[PDB]
């Protein structure tokens, strides 16, 4: 809250950065799951 | 002052100038004299003053 | 440092006290109340009172407002029927520009027509806020029915005169009543010298005696206002002494004998005489308003409409007892103690002290030390009080009533 | 320079349609303010002048020459007032920077 | 007075640009830029 | 007048640290 | 400033007698007591108010009207008031009368007599006035800004109490509140004006030497809709730091920056809590625009202060909070609270030092600490349909 949830500006930064990494992470995990299923 | 007692703010007025609220504090289509008033109104005929 | 009251040659009465206070106060007192108007310029003093933050020759409205608020100072206007007083107060390090602003406002207004056209709506709003309580309307009605010409003029602008007051009327009023012989500049927390220097850069140019007002004439009468309020307000007064007589001291002792406000929260010969007969809620006091040519003294009652009659009668009967000599010396001594304690607590505050000095200046040109007064109030004696009473009980009365007046008596019945 | 001026005047033409210089000042915020302050007469007069101009333009016509404004007669009614609006406007602005 | 106002936003403004920029690189999937 | 009845209790809803919340 | 220091000499019982001699000839001698509606436990919610009514109706020594009579004869003004935390009984009187201004006060705090007969009448008085106390819309708004902000705590309940308790109160209950919350260590005898401290200390030793020896803010909303009223009153507050918190001063400067209609600003402080906010009365149609305006301002200070305006604020504060020669009453009052809240009288030089240390950076830091992204308490009364609900005010608490 004191870093990314105090002022809108801070909140915005974490969103951009986190989304940046989540994208690859999600695909990577999906790879395992997809390959796992198949 | 001395005379004010408890009636000062009544015999005196002080504008704030620079430093309950006011409670929201018509036009109608427009001599002789001395004939006692007799106001009249009607269902059809417009009302009138007979001053 | 006793007030160094000094009268400059023109007439301005400069007075000052270096109390070495953190927050000083400088006021300027003019004999330009509402009594100096006539039937052609009614309500001009109200717009003049509300026009203190207008554009002056030397500073605009924006500059005056932002400069007084920049140092956190205060500019206020207090007005009676005789006198106007423009007061500024602030830190000692900013009172030079505060005197610049105040003396510009007093001496050199512009009175632009668009500014007063914007101010007339504020005049209506201020009148509505002032007449939100019944005491103000009943005192204005009482003065209007009591006097003929001078003191009958209202403090607040009449409803028809809003939209009709012009810049020329304000300029004429200022040029005819804001002259140096009717002005006193009073400063607490300042050096007398500076008052004088500001009294030459300003306050010295307009130096006539101005336009003399008419003598106030008593008329008598009664004006009633049926408006369906829960409580009936009624003031019954008569002509009394003026400013500058010992009979005014007798009338002040008489109101403090009859009752002049509760000393105790939630709670007087009058109060006793009403309360021995009526169990309804009530508020009975003695009213005294004395101006330099004439005074009004009487009784003021607030009561339930139903009992409004006999309560008023009871209050009136009590004054008649005082007119018959039915009083004790201990009661008069207690009245004198109440009056002198009220005077000392009125002058114990800084703005009350500045007002008092101011009033004394305009009234008698001299300062009367609090001590002097104490011995003069003491001069008033029992018989003197009785005398003032008989004046009230005999002199033609003037009655202002408001409320549900179905059981409120008239003057010929009172 | 008067020659130039008068000449430009006739060239501008605002004179032909019975309109003084002031009548032809765009109604910016400030101009608008000054307009309001105008004493009623000038205002009402201003209005007729403008309304008249509009009517003439409607017919693509100009007033009879005689009725044309004269470089000399032309008075600036708003100028005195406008300056004030600008002065006050600027003062408030500088104070803002304070 | 304006300088103070500017100073207050200078850093935050950069923050905002940075926020968008972070997402920008991501959105652009530009490998060349960050 | 305006004091006789008090705020009805929202305890049930109340999530009986604000920064964390 | 050559300020007259406030010499405060304590007593055995703990009356902590204090004084600030002044040239003024009349003086104000008062008794403060650390006892309010916060110390009441919902079974005696109007005990302090009803005792404040009964305290001038006679004591053993002054049966009947004696009290009022004498304090009237002497020529003094007798006043009393009660808040949620403090109770005050003070007399304004000619200094020479201290001898009696003090003995009278002694009776009022101890040896008081609560005639049941009188008790009956005062009950009626309080009740009836309360029936009409509803006319003071502003007080209503401010006694809900308290109820909805301090739900479930003793700070929600009003000073007057609910009519219920008023009717249901008896001498013994009162006696308890009197005997429980009128202890000598929780009492200050404050004097301001023409008084000598040694004489006042001797009078306190002679009389008055007998006196016996988790509040929480809840971000919430109360909406009293009554469309027949002409004007609407809305108060929005957040949690004030407290009485002792140092940042109070940087918050007062913030209020001095802010200063639709009747848009006042308040910093009400209680023992480590408080309400900091704004109360405004406007025609219904403009309530939302006002709110928007107001929220923008708080936000302005939080991120965009200006030394110039801070100065404007420091100066207004300076001319204020002087309580010096402002009059015996005000001064005494301040001393009265200063000994109850801070435990000492803070001089005006210390106030000036704490004002001049305030700059724009710490003002926007403290304002971001107390205003930014905080859940407010909202209290509305009148035509308040266009008053926005909690999400919109919630979102307006941040940019």
């Amino acid at each position: 809250y004191s870093l990314l949830f105090r002022r809108t500006s801070t909140f915005a930064l974490t969103i951009a950065v986190g989304a940046l990494f989540f994208e690859r992470a999600f695909d990577q995990g999906a790879d395992a799951i997809y390959e796992h299923i198949n | 002052a001395a005379r004010s007692g408890p009636f000062a703010p009544v015999l005196s007025a002080t504008s704030r100038g620079v430093a309950g609220a006011v409670p929201a504090a018509p036009v109608l289509d427009v001599q002789a004299a001395a004939r006692p008033l007799v106001a009249t109104v009607g269902l059809n005929v417009p009302a009138s003053v007979r001053f | 440092q006793d007030l160094e009251f000094t009268k400059l040659p023109n007439g301005l009465v400069i007075a000052s006290l270096e109390n070495y206070a953190p927050l000083s106060r400088i006021g300027l007192f003019v004999k330009a109340g509402s009594r100096y108007e006539d039937s052609n310029n009614l309500g001009t003093s109200h717009l003049l009172r509300l026009a203190s933050s207008l554009t002056t020759k030397g500073a605009s409205s924006f500059k005056i407002t932002r400069g007084i608020e920049a140092v956190g100072g205060k500019l206020s206007v207090t007005a009676t029927r005789e006198n106007m007083a423009y007061t500024v107060e602030g830190i000692r390090s900013d009172i030079e520009i505060l005197m610049e602003f105040l003396l510009n406002v007093t001496t050199a207004p512009e009175f632009r027509r668009w500014e007063v056209a914007a101010l007339r709506s504020q005049l209506k709003i201020d009148k509505a806020v002032a007449f939100q309580n019944s005491q103000t309307r009943i005192i204005e009605n009482l003065h209007d029915v009591a006097y003929k010409n001078a003191l009958a003029n209202p403090l607040y602008c009449p409803d028809y005169r809003m939209g009709k007051i012009t810049s020329e009327e304000l300029h004429y009023f200022v040029q005819n009543h804001f002259t140096s012989a009717r002005m006193a500049l009073v400063g607490l927390g300042v050096s007398h010298s500076v008052l004088k220097q500001v009294a030459e850069q300003f306050l010295n140019m307009r130096g006539g005696l101005g336009l003399a007002g008419a003598k106030a004439k008593y008329r008598g009468g009664e004006i009633r206002e049926q408006n369906g309020d829960n409580l009936v307000h009624a003031a019954i007064v008569a002509e009394s002494a003026a400013i500058g007589n010992a009979e005014a001291n007798a009338f002040s002792v008489l109101q403090h004998l009859l009752g002049a406000g509760p000393h105790i929260k939630r709670g007087s010969l009058l109060s006793q005489s009403v309360a021995k007969g009526s169990h309804q809620p009530f508020d009975v006091s003695a009213f005294n308003a004395s101006y330099s040519d004439s005074g009004l003294f009487g009784i003021y009652t607030i009561s339930q409409a139903a009992a409004a009659g006999e309560v008023i009668n009871a209050a009136y009967n009590q004054v008649k007892a005082v007119a018959q000599g039915n009083l004790s010396s201990a009661d008069v001594q207690a009245a004198k103690n109440k009056l002198k304690a009220g005077y000392l607590m009125s002058v114990e505050t800084s703005e009350g002290f500045l007002s008092e000095i101011g009033s004394q200046a305009l009234a008698a040109g001299s300062y009367m030390p609090p001590s002097t007064v104490l011995q003069q109030i003491d001069s008033v004696a029992d018989a003197d009080v009785v005398k003032a009473a008989k004046k009230f009980v005999s002199g033609k009365k003037s009655m202002a009533a408001s409320g549900n007046l179905g059981h409120t008596p008239f003057l010929d019945e009172l | 320079l008067d020659g130039f001026r008068k000449w430009y005047y006739n060239a501008a033409g605002f004179n032909k349609l019975g309109l003084m210089r002031d009548d032809t000042l765009h109604e910016t915020e400030d101009v608008k303010e000054a307009i309001r302050r105008l004493p009623e007469d000038l205002y009402n007069d201003r209005m007729f002048r403008i309304k008249r101009a509009l009517d003439l333009t409607m017919r693509h016509q100009i007033l009879p020459k005689d009725q044309w404004t004269k470089y000399e007669e032309d008075k600036f009614y708003l100028e005195p007032y406008l300056k004030e609006v600008i002065r006050e406007r600027k003062e408030r602005e500088e104070w803002a920077k304070k | 007075r304006y300088r103070e106002l500017a100073r207050n936003w200078i850093p935050t403004a950069g923050m905002w640009g940075t926020v968008g920029a972070v997402g920008l690189v991501w959105a652009t999937d530009w490998r060349l830029i960050l | 007048s305006h004091t006789d009845v008090k705020v009805p209790d929202f305890s049930d809803y109340r999530r009986a640290s604000s920064e964390a919340r | 400033q050559s300020v007259p220091e406030t010499q405060v000499s304590i007593l055995d019982n703990g009356l902590r007698v204090a004084s600030e001699q002044s040239s003024h000839a009349t003086c104000t001698v008062g008794v403060w007591i650390d006892a309010g509606s916060r110390y009441e436990t919902e079974k005696n919610n109007g005990a302090g108010y009803f005792l404040e009514h009964l305290a001038f109706k006679g004591t053993k020594n002054r049966p009947g009207n004696a009290l009022e009579k004498e304090v009237e004869s002497i020529g003094a003004h007798l006043n009393a008031y009660s808040t949620r935390e403090h109770t005050a009984y003070l007399i304004k009187a000619l200094s020479k009368d201290l001898p009696k201004v003090v003995e009278l006060l002694a009776d009022i705090v101890q040896n008081s007599s609560l005639e049941d007969s009188q008790i009956e009448k005062e009950r009626d008085v309080i009740l009836r006035e309360m029936q009409e106390n509803d006319a003071s819309m502003q007080n209503v708004v401010f006694d809900y800004l308290h109820a909805t902000a301090f739900q479930g705590t003793p700070l929600a309940q009003a000073v007057e109490g609910p009519s219920e308790n008023v009717r249901r109160l008896s001498r013994t209950d009162l006696t308890d509140y009197l005997n429980r919350h009128y202890k000598a260590p929780r009492m200050v005898l404050a004097a301001a004006g023409g008084v000598e401290h040694q004489q006042l200390l001797d009078l306190a030793q002679k009389h008055l030497s007998s006196v016996s020896r988790p509040c929480r803010f809840t971000g919430s909303e109360i909406r009293h809709r009554d469309d027949a009223l002409p004007l609407a009153h809305v108060a929005i507050a957040v949690e004030g730091p407290g009485w002792a918190n140092p940042d109070n001063v940087t918050l007062q400067v913030a209020n001095a920056i802010i200063g639709c209609q009747s848009f006042q600003t308040f910093n009400i402080s209680y023992s480590d809590t408080g309400l900091l906010g704004a109360h405004f009365v406007c025609d219904a149609m403009s309530i939302d625009d006002m709110v928007f305006f107001l929220q923008g301002q708080w936000m302005r200070l939080c991120t965009s202060a200006t030394e110039s305006e801070v100065t404007r604020g420091k100066n207004i504060l300076r001319n204020a909070l002087v309580s010096h020669l402002d009059g015996t009453t005000p001064v005494c009052e301040d001393i009265g609270r200063s000994l109850l809240t801070y435990g000492r009288r803070i001089p005006l030089a210390e106030w000036e030092s704490r004002i001049q240390e305030v700059d724009a950076q710490m003002l926007r830091d403290i304002c971001s600490k107390y205003f930014y992204d905080q859940c407010p308490a909202v209290a509305g009364y009148g035509p308040i349909e266009q008053l926005p609900d909690y999400n919109r005010i919630r979102s307006g608490m941040f940019w």
